[PDB]
This record gives structure tokens, sequence and C-alpha cells, in this order.
């Protein structure tokens, strides 16, 4: 009975898929932070330059 | 040669539900299966 | 190599593609706001990046 | 043809509220600019707002702040406008006034004429 | 994290807005301690059904 208890459930690996979730956003949060002025005129470094 | 017309200016128009009515493309950047 | 595609600057590698674009879009964008793929002003086809 | 009529006269005592109204017949009235004066006795003219109604956004003056109202009926074709935490300096003749050539361009007003139209006037005394 | 920095004035928090999105984050972690205060209890005493 333990596979139809795995397999029914969806939710029953709520735990290992909490890691990938957490670590995946907090990347993305960096990534948008590249195009932020800053108290600059321009978010690119060519431009400006 | 400019000619009157408005005469008897009369009844207020009416008024009509919009619905879900006017929008369009705010820029030119192609997107796919996203939410924005 | 380098390219200035009518004001976008960068550097990279250019290949054909299979996006079609609605005709009035120029270049596309993905997930994380970055430029991948671009139209030729003269000759109208789309370009990766 | 275009005329505007107000309600009659009131009594308040200090602390509440009134309303005063104001009925436009004749005319479009959606594109107007329709506006508030205040007179007291022995003393000249006030502002005090406006209105258009098909846009929906009113103009307040800096004194009466927090402390007017102004709406506006497009089916009537009427418009309200409300004073409240009356004192005993709000005793005063209200007239209503209309800009003919009004527009918008920003969220503020734009008048290119002056107010031909007035109303007649309603006295509002407070007092105890 | 706005009206703790910039106290109901607008020209401040436009000024505000350059910076991205440093004030999601702090909420989100605070949000997470409180939410992880409750689930500290209730492995501790609810033992019993
Ligand atoms: C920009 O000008 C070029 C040069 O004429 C155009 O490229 C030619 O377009 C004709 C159109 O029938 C083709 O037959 C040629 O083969 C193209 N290449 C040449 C002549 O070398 C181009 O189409 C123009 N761009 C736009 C948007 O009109």
């Amino acid at each position: 009975k333990i596979q139809d208890s795995l397999s029914s459930t969806p939710s029953a690996l709520g735990k290992l898929q909490d890691v990938v979730n957490q670590n995946a956003q907090a990347l993305n949060t960096l990534v948008k932070q590249l195009s932020s002025n800053f108290g600059a005129i321009s978010s690119v470094l060519n431009d400006i330059l | 040669q400019c000619v009157n017309l408005t005469t008897r200016t009369q009844l207020p128009p009416a008024y009509t539900n919009s619905f879900t009515r006017g929008v369009y493309y705010p820029d030119k950047v192609f997107r796919s299966s996203v939410l924005h | 190599v380098n390219f200035n595609f009518n004001g976008l600057t960068g550097t990279g590698v250019l290949t054909e593609s299979n996006k079609k674009f609605l005709p009035f879009q120029q270049f596309g964008r993905d997930i994380a706001d970055t430029t991948d793929a671009v139209r030729d002003p003269q000759t109208l086809e789309i370009l990766d990046i | 043809q275009v005329q505007l009529v107000q309600s009659g006269a009131e009594v308040k005592k200090p602390g509440s509220s009134v309303k005063v109204s104001c009925k436009a017949s004749g005319g479009t009235f959606i594109n107007y600019a329709v506006t508030w004066v205040r007179q007291a006795p022995g003393q000249g003219l006030e502002w005090m707002g406006g209105i258009i109604p098909i846009l929906g956004i009113p103009n307040y003056a800096q004194k009466f702040q927090g402390r007017v109202t102004i709406t506006a009926d497009k089916s009537t074709s009427t418009a309200y406008m409300e004073l409240s935490s009356l004192r005993s300096e709000d005793t005063a003749v209200y007239y209503c006034a209309r800009v003919p050539q009004a527009g918008a361009a920003q969220g503020h007003y734009y008048y290119y004429y002056g107010m031909d139209v007035w109303g007649q006037g309603t006295t509002v005394t407070v007092s105890s | 994290c706005t009206m703790y920095i910039c106290g109901d004035s607008t020209e401040c928090s436009n000024l505000l807005l350059q910076y991205g999105s440093f004030c999601t984050q702090l909420n989100r972690a605070l949000t997470g301690i409180a939410v992880e205060q409750d689930k500290n209890t209730q492995e501790v005493f609810a033992q019993v059904k």
C-alpha cells in the first residue's frame, strides 16, 4: 500500500520540492537586480560610457 | 464661408457597459508563454 | 562578434531561428529580461544571440 | 435657454453639515464646468470649487480642503455640494455659475471663457 | 519597509523605487520567521490526538 499512498497524493514529497523552489527563486532576484539605476541615469555601462 | 448647423440642443446622450475592451500592446517586445 | 542592431549593443554568436514575430515587434526577451532574438532591419529576418 | 435653479434657504447649528443642489435645464450639461461661488454679507466673492460631469474629478480650493465635496448626477442632471464641520463664519450666499468652454489637459482644469449664466442664491445661516 | 523609510511622502517613495526589490526580501524573511514560530509549538505540545 506504500506505492498507492505515494502516487495518489501529489504533495507527499513536499520537503524535497521546497529547497529547489527556494534556491532557484533567490537566484532570479539576483539577475533582475542588473536593471536598476541605483541613482544613476541608466543601467547600461556601454550606454553611459 | 462657414454655415451654422446646430439648433435646439436637447436630451443628453446615453450610457453603455464596456465589458473588457480597450487593451493595446504596450511596447514592441516579443514574448511567448509568459505572464507580464 | 560585437553587434549594434539599431540601438542594441552586445557580444555573441548569431544564427537562424524558427520563431515568428508579429509584423511590428523588433526583438525578444527571456524570463530574466535578457535579450534573446533580434530582427535584421534590412532583410527582416530573425536571428538568435 | 440654459437655466439653473437651486434649493431653498437653510438655518443650521454649529457642528452640522449642509448640502445644496443645482439643477440645470436646457443644455448638454455634460461638457460644461460647474463652479461654486460664495459671497459673505458686505464682502466680496470667493471661489470654492468646480467639476466637469463627463470627467468625474473635481478641483478644490486649498482653504476648503477636506471640508467640502462636489459631485454630479448625469441622469437627473444635478450638481451637489456638501459642506461639513460648520463654523459661525460659514454664513453667506452661494451661487452656481457655469463656464461654457473648459478643457482638461492633465489632471488639472483649463478655462477659456468667463462665467455667463448664474444661479439665484441660497442663504445658509449658522447660529444657535 | 516603505512606511518605515519614507513616511507618507510621495517624493520619497518615488526615489525609493530606483533601488529594486530590497523591501520584499525583508518582508518575506520576517513572514517566514513568523510562520516557523507556530510549527515550533505544534511539534512540541501536539503529541496526542
Ligand atoms: C533595403 O534596401 C535593400 C537594397 O535594395 C533591399 O534589398 C533588396 O530588396 C529587393 C526587393 O525585391 C531584393 O530583390 C534584393 O535581392 C535585395 N537585396 C539586394 C538588392 O542586394 C531591402 O529589401 C531594403 N529593405 C527594405 C525594408 O525595404
